[PDB]
């Protein structure tokens, strides 16, 4: 009714203004409520009307931000859903209830994902060992600061220089004692001849493999490289996007460049153009290993993954 | 000191529990029923499901509570199959009601029985069966009779 | 009950997690001359496995298998209680025994795996000695053509690679291998095989007397001269004991040090591994997980002056021995299992037509 | 010998037509023709109509059309137990797959030319009608960028296509087949056009593209190659010889390296490398 389209706007423009709310999986927990509220509160005879609605209220939902891929794959993975349902109950009425039960076995999924992580956490550390993240993700820190209670090692948090957001991540590491190291960005491939392995996050995974993460991490992954040192991509599988790397230019989120310089400088801000990217693109290739809920995959798995989770039919959404 | 939370100490068949997941084997998940005196059941990898699962942890949440009605019993064998898919989400609601009212009778004749420092368990059950499986068994009704007649004698 | 076995030497500081045992050390000192906590086929495979006796990983899951047949064959069913609980509730106390001898092997957790799901299987409805003897026939269908019909099938895939005039380098003992290049010399291929050896072990003597038996010109040779010869080599041939899902080949231990070696000299390499021998756990080092051997098996005797015999006087000396390395997917080119040429990249794949999916 | 003529008729009233196309349609007509109730029969029909198309065609996607569509007649006879039903089954669901096949092109133009940028540069071998097509949709989608063609000494193609792309009215340049490396650094991107792909993720193509594949790797620009589904060889060539020497006869095709491709664009979309040898397993020769 009408309550449903206050809750829609008042959706859209919380993802248009900032970020709300402030981690992903509270946001996927929303989108796939909001998602099941659509279908609980609409009327429909065939699964087609709801499926050209649903790809219209993610064309609307996308508009708001190209730039947050996380509500739009999980309308995609509804929509695969209820294609799903409509295959197997085609060769009628029942449909609702199925992508009700559906919906709930997603969210019992999602809702266990970075604990599963750390569950399978401990295959991946060994004592003594030298580890570099960027950025700042909770299912880094809450692996590293599991995977601290049998195994004692080294994290550097390397902050990035938009939002040095790793300082958070710092001294939330700090205190489960990992021995954390704290530096720049600049010092990468001048600390890359001592870490051994990288263990990071990403921001949103694509289709060939590649990712968008937090910026600064193809440096990284391009030091590693040089280096030869594993890469560890603790993701969730709802950062799995179809989305392709060149597609109209969409790929990067640029923000206020006040963070770089600030408007304090004096006049020499007129004559100066300052952009401030908050997200890096990082190749398939400069990746080693991803890990997700269901376990390790490797960068030329995630076509497989992505047939499995999306329809080529909604790319376009 | 704990008890069961109904005259009987098994559950019958279809009958959905509230029961919290202590294990994951690869047989099953190993669940503990809450409302019949920490007996242990198993949800079939099988049942937990309604779509193809690769793993039984990516559904299974070991240390949160779940309804799952039951497939199959056996009081001779102690196995207790359950399952999650048969049940359904209203099935689920009243089921969380049925165990949160069965639960706040069971702190009720709890903080009695500390009240009057019945430290055996046989007291304690006797007790049980004095105050709440009495009205469940008038009524024909387990946790909806005891709780609607203390809801009745608090009037 | 069992208890937890001593671990033998001073240990590495990045290998204080894994266990390092000794083979003058062994577990059943404190045990039963009846073995009634373990099963007697299950103590006797875990003296074979400790002893170092039964190496390889074919040979060690086939002995597996046979050991868990005599269980399943001594196997008796208590009152009130179900055969597919209770024996899944009784292997996990054996399978725990014969980790503690010696950490398993990736062929025996996916023999675990499937004899689990296979025992899971079975309904109560049956009866005892017809689902037993099912089970038995299970496991023996399973071995049968998981180990002969893979090797046929993976024998007849290289037959058709190996040219003629062709010069092959092996490294360690392997049995796919080795029929390989029998089956091929038997056939009508005419080449050389060129055999890399390491220490501690020597066991690229025994495929050096396989193909010395077989009327195959042999070359015996160790790791270091490896680059001399890797020159002249044209094919490298190697037996992967474990593919793991990021495309990783987890063998013998000169393993990726060869094939990045012989890509550096443009030789490609062909990894022989059954689909069976495949995980879902993958690993990117050797570091975090790996098998641990004697600290004294290091030691040599070349004359008078054996260094290495009281090296536990040295507080800050380390005695350490790698088994099991991975390979990083990018330096192995072939992989040959009995659906045909795949590469390192579809490895979790074929897991995936083989998880009944 | 109808099925060499036939197959030449089909090839030669079309110079927009490929030769796998040609092969499969000429290997339909056979089996409508041959009307043997038979497995084998037709097994063994089917395999000497591949071998005089390959003694015929040297070229390597006739005989991956031919064992694609030999993958399908197996499929077909072990799906029906009945050979009468299973003949007109077969001729229809081939009817169906050519109809599928002959509209891959234009969905791999749909498909693919979204990834070129706007005043860039592009790097392309010799001729073929798919580079053509997704050139003909990115222009259709209103973009601007320059054409590098490589010359292809040993049959002038690739100066046929930059006579066909300056009849589409774009700058193109045939650019020295030795000097690949030279405007390999302007190049931000190199799309090229494949006429077979092998199963781990690498292709056959005209001798001149696996040196600029690793032109490509030296210098970090992404290799992109284009090539539809029914390409998709079931061999693993090690070195350079490990092709199968019927197909080169001055050599005539190249192995290139799974590692020096960035992507693929096939019709079941861009993909990885690794995609190919997943559709090949599944698909089972």
């Amino acid at each position: 009714g009408s309550e449903l389209s206050e809750r829609i706007e008042s959706f859209v423009e919380t993802l248009k203004r900032g970020g709300g709310p402030r981690s992903s999986e509270e946001m996927a927990r929303e989108t796939l409520g909001l998602l099941r509220q659509i279908i609980t509160d609409h009327r429909w005879s065939n699964a087609g009307e709801l499926m050209e609605l649903i790809r219209r209220e993610g064309r609307r939902m996308t508009a708001a931000q190209p730039s947050e891929t996380t509500v739009g794959n999980m309308v995609r993975r509804v929509l695969k859903i209820i294609r799903e349902e409509y295959g197997r109950l085609h060769g009628y009425a029942q449909l609702q209830s199925n992508i009700i039960e559906a919906i709930n076995e997603l969210l019992v999924e999602l809702e266990g994902t970075m604990e599963n992580i750390a569950a399978q956490a401990l295959e991946h550390i060994h004592s003594n060992e030298v580890i570099m993240t960027i950025g700042f993700s909770r299912t880094v820190e809450a692996f590293l600061k599991e995977a601290a209670r049998k195994r004692k090692f080294h994290v550097i948090v390397a902050e990035c220089a938009p939002f040095c957001q790793g300082h958070e991540m710092a001294v939330n590491l700090s205190k489960a004692g990992i021995e954390t190291t704290v530096m720049t960005d600049a010092a990468i491939f001048a600390v890359m001849s001592r870490v051994n392995k990288v263990i990071i996050g990403t921001k949103t995974i694509l289709a060939n493999g590649a990712l968008r993460a937090v910026t600064g991490t193809h440096t990284l992954a391009l030091a590693a490289k040089h280096h030869s040192t594993p890469l560890i991509v603790c993701a969730p599988m709802f950062k799995l996007s179809p989305q392709f790397p060149n597609e109209e230019d969409s790929f990067h989120k640029f923000v206020a460049p006040e963070e770089v310089l600030p408007f304090t400088e004096g006049d020499i801000l007129e004559k100066v153009s300052v952009h401030c990217p908050v997200f890096d693109y990082v190749p398939p290739e400069l990746i080693t290993l991803f890990i997700s809920n269901i376990g390790g995959n490797a960068p030329s798995y995630i076509y497989r993954l992505m047939s499995e989770l999306y329809h080529p039919d909604d790319h376009v959404l | 000191l704990s008890c069961r939370f109904y005259q009987h100490k098994f559950p019958e068949v279809e009958d959905v529990v509230m029961v919290n997941v202590r294990s994951i084997a690869e047989m099953g998940a190993y669940v503990s029923l809450l409302e019949y005196n920490n007996i242990e059941g198993m949800i079939l990898l099988s049942e937990l499901s309604r779509r193809r699962i690769r793993s039984i942890n990516k559904l299974i949440r070991i240390g949160r509570n779940e309804c799952v009605v039951v497939i199959r019993v056996d009081k001779e064998k102690g196995y207790i199959d359950l399952s999650k898919r048969r049940v359904s989400p209203e099935e689920a609601i009243k089921c969380e009601d049925k165990f949160t009212k069965s639960k706040t009778v069971y702190s009720i004749l709890r903080h009695v029985a500390e009240v009057l420092e019945y430290t055996k368990d046989e007291q304690l059950e006797s007790l049980f069966q004095r105050t709440a499986w009495v009205f469940d068994d008038k009524y024909k009704r387990p946790g909806y009779g005891a709780y609607d007649a203390f809801k009745h004698a608090v009037s | 009950q069992v208890p937890t076995r001593k671990d033998y030497g001073s240990k590495v500081s990045l290998f204080s997690h894994l266990p390092q045992y000794s083979r003058q050390n062994s577990l059943t000192q404190f045990m039963s001359i009846p073995s009634s906590v373990i099963h007697p086929a299950m103590v006797r495979l875990g003296l074979q496995y400790s002893q170092g006796l039964v190496s390889g990983s074919n040979a060690r899951c086939i002995a597996l298998l046979r050991a868990l047949q005599q269980v399943i064959q001594d196997y008796t069913t208590p009152p009130n209680e179900e055969l597919s609980r209770d024996l899944v509730n009784k292997l996990k106390p054996y399978m725990s025994f014969l980790t503690q001898c010696r950490p398993l092997s990736a062929s025996m957790h996916n023999a675990i795996k499937f004899l689990n799901k296979e025992i899971t299987s079975v309904g109560s409805s049956k009866r005892e000695e017809e689902a037993k003897s099912e089970l038995r026939a299970a496991i023996d269908r399973y071995v049968q053509e998981k180990i002969v019909l893979a090797a046929q099938a993976i024998s007849r895939f290289a037959y058709q690679k190996i040219s003629n005039g062709d010069v092959i380098l092996v490294y360690g003992c392997s049995s796919l291998v080795s029929r390989i290049l029998q089956e091929a010399w038997t056939e009508g291929r005419r080449f050389r095989v060129v055999v890399v050896d390491s220490r501690p072990w020597l066991e690229g003597r025994h495929t050096l007397r396989s193909l010395v038996h077989a009327g195959v010109p042999a070359s015996y040779l160790l790791i270091p001269a490896a680059s001399y010869v890797l020159p002249e080599v044209s094919k490298v041939l190697l037996g992967a004991h474990a593919l793991l899902a990021n495309g990783s080949v987890m063998s013998r231990v000169g393993t990726a040090q060869l094939a990045l070696v012989a890509r550096a000299h443009n030789v490609p390499v062909l990894v022989c591994c059954e689909t069976y021998k495949f995980c879902e756990r993958v690993q990117t080092d050797a570091f975090v997980s790996n098998e641990l051997d004697d600290p004294d098996d290091l030691q040599c005797k070349r004359g008078e002056h054996v260094a290495l015999a009281n090296w536990q006087n040295h507080a800050s000396l380390r005695l350490l021995n790698l088994v099991y390395d991975v390979t990083p997917p990018e330096l192995v080119d072939l992989v040959i299992t009995e659906l045909g040429m795949i590469p390192c990249s579809s490895v979790p794949v074929v897991l995936r037509v083989k998880s009944s999916d | 010998k109808e099925l060499i003529e036939y197959f030449k008729s089909q090839m030669k009233e079309d110079p927009d037509m490929a030769s796998a196309v040609a092969a499969i349609r000429t290997l339909l007509e056979f089996l409508k023709r041959d009307k043997g109730e038979t497995i084998q029969g037709l097994r063994a029909n089917l395999t000497s109509a591949i071998e005089t198309l390959c003694g015929v065609d040297s070229s390597v996607a006739v005989s991956s059309g031919g064992e694609l569509f030999l993958r399908f007649i197996s499929l077909a006879s072990l799906e029906y137990s009945d050979y009468s039903k299973c003949k007109k089954i077969m001729i229809e669901r081939g009817e169906l797959f050519l109809r599928r096949i002959s509209l891959s092109r234009n969905k791999i133009a749909d498909l693919c030319h979204t990834f070129i940028k706007d005043g860039a540069t592009i790097l392309t071998h010799a001729y073929s009608r798919v580079v053509l097509r997704v050139l003909e949709a990115a222009v259709a989608a209103k973009k601007r960028f320059s054409v590098y063609v490589t010359e292809s000494q040993p049959d002038l193609s690739g100066k046929k296509m930059a006579k066909a792309l300056c009849h589409l009215n774009v700058p193109v340049t045939v650019v020295l087949d030795a000097a690949v490396g030279y405007i390999m650094e302007k190049a931000d991107l190199v799309i090229v056009g494949a006429e077979g792909v092998v199963e781990n993720g690498g292709i056959i193509n005209k001798i001149g593209t696996n040196q600029m594949a690793v032109c490509a790797k030296a210098q970090n620009k992404p290799f992109y190659v284009v090539a539809e589904s029914f390409k998709f060889v079931r061999l693993f060539p090690l070195n350079q010889q490990d092709v199968p020497d019927k197909f080169k006869y001055h050599p005539w095709v190249d192995y290139t390296a799974p590692s020096l491709i960035t992507l693929l664009f096939t019709d079941l979309g861009v993909l990885t490398p690794s995609a190919v040898s997943d559709e090949l397993i599944k698909l089972y020769l």
